[PDB]
């Protein structure tokens, strides 16, 4: 019936003066567009139906040419930022926003769909569908005293746009617009759905990806609890985002970074710095270099978590760019610790893995490795214990790689390692 | 310190 | 991110 008709087909039915044939062109269209194989998005464009399907949104009396229409143009609007424009070029923005409070929900949710690609694009058609009005249409959805009365689907694509309206920097999105929306998000976050759950984790993980004032806002809402919760979780497409946003909030204050502890997040490391996926082992060394970046007593919680032996077994074996991560959380712990807690760094066997990294090509670890050294040997200084410390890197090959790097291109790395040198094994 | 993104 | 419908 509607199935593989040719554009020209669809032109002409579209361009009769006749509703239903109208209608039967817009579906044929709408099934072209949603065809898993190179659907003709741009033919489609190219034959001017864009106008023509923005008009179509507003016949309030034929609903199914208002479905047909708003799921082509979502299915427009879902491909390349120029085919996304195409689609606000042509005025959807107000039509669709128009369509949220449709009597018909398989309507009200193609819109939301639809304009969560429009948001999605960046942060100016983003911002342009906010200037519109789009998130008190959207909230008033959401409004309900039970989640669970929602339809699932509807549901997930409610969260999926209200995430993309949280997404994208350069500029962050309003503050006004998130403050907004962070009710409802807070609401969404605490849903027994694991995908709500998963998209409601990457909303709030865009929301702390920024200046620490934007953490605080989120963390003001209580949230902290919720994310270690979900940091637990079993569903790696929700570990994923919680953890990013843990980690985001670790990068703000002192203050901030102590809630995270408080709610028990470190009691999760000992898993996630053996997680088998290496991003999630990534993102979390990263997490703990930031943790090892704060307050003495935080790095003392870290030790009574028994995270420091994890620390050392992650720079013994691990994807590179996660060693990476835990040269910093090193080079952070003993530039901020005691001399007690740098200590222990040794008696877990630091110094072993440390040194068999300074053998990588990567010029910024050598860097990040040669200042902890520093700092361990300062703290020996204080102990009075700097040849044994020194006897440990002799024997294990280190001496033999900070001389090799004496030779080292660049300057700060054959300067460090003069440095030691010098001042410890002389 | 710190070291967002 | 951007997602089409079936």
């Amino acid at each position: 019936g509607t199935v593989n008709w040719s554009v020209e087909d669809i032109v002409k039915g579209i361009n009769s003066n006749n509703l239903e044939s109208q209608l039967q062109a817009t579906q044929a269209a709408r099934k072209l567009l949603s065809r898993e194989k190179q659907p003709p998005i741009d033919n489609i464009i190219r034959a001017g139906l864009i106008p023509k399907f923005v008009s179509f949104l507003g016949k309030t009396d034929c609903s199914p040419i208002q479905f047909e229409s708003a799921w082509a143009l979502t299915n427009i609007a879902s491909g390349t930022s120029e085919q996304t424009k195409a689609v606000v070029d042509g005025g959807a923005i107000p039509a669709f926003i128009s369509l949220l409070a449709s009597p018909h929900a398989h309507i009200s949710e193609q819109a939301v769909w639809a304009l969560g690609n429009i948001a999605g694009d960046g942060s100016a058609f983003r911002d342009l569908v906010i200037k519109h009005g789009a998130i008190d249409p959207l909230l008033a959805l959401l409004a309900v005293p039970d989640l669970s009365t929602l339809a699932c689907g509807y549901l997930r694509n409610l969260t999926w746009t209200l995430s993309n309206l949280c997404r994208n920097k350069n500029p962050a999105p309003p503050l006004d617009a998130v403050e907004q929306i962070l009710p409802t998000l807070v609401r969404l976050l605490h849903h027994n759905d694991p995908e709500v759950l998963a998209d409601s984790c990457w909303a709030i993980s865009y929301l702390t990806d920024g200046p620490n004032e934007r953490i605080e806002m989120v963390v003001k809402k209580g949230v902290v609890p919720q994310l270690v919760k979900l940091l637990g979780a079993t569903e790696l497409p929700i570990v994923t985002p919680a953890l990013r946003a843990i980690g985001n909030i670790v990068t703000g204050t002192d203050e901030q970074t102590q809630k995270v502890i408080d709610a028990g997040a470190l009691a999760v490391f000992p898993s996630l710095l053996t997680n088998p996926k290496t991003n999630i082992q990534k993102e979390a060394t990263w997490t703990m270099s930031n943790i090892t970046a704060g307050r003495q007593d935080q790095i003392q919680q870290v030790v009574n978590h028994g995270l420091v032996p994890f620390l050392v077994g992650v720079l013994s074996k691990a994807d590179f760019k996660t060693q990476k991560e835990a040269a910093w959380a090193i080079t952070n712990y003993t530039s901020g610790g005691t001399v007690e807690q740098i200590v222990y760094l040794v008696h877990c066997g630091i110094i072993e893995p440390l040194m068999n990294l300074l053998s990588a090509k990567d010029t910024k670890i050598i860097q990040v490795i040669l200042d902890a050294i520093s700092n361990i040997f300062q703290a020996a200084e204080k102990l009075g214990e700097t040849e044994k410390l020194s006897i440990m890197i002799e024997e294990c090959g280190g001496l033999d790689k900070i001389e090799a790097l004496q030779r080292h291109e660049n300057e700060s790395v054959y300067k460090a390692s003069l440095n030691l040198i010098e001042k410890y094994f002389s | 310190c710190k070291r967002k993104i | 991110k951007k997602l089409a419908r079936e």
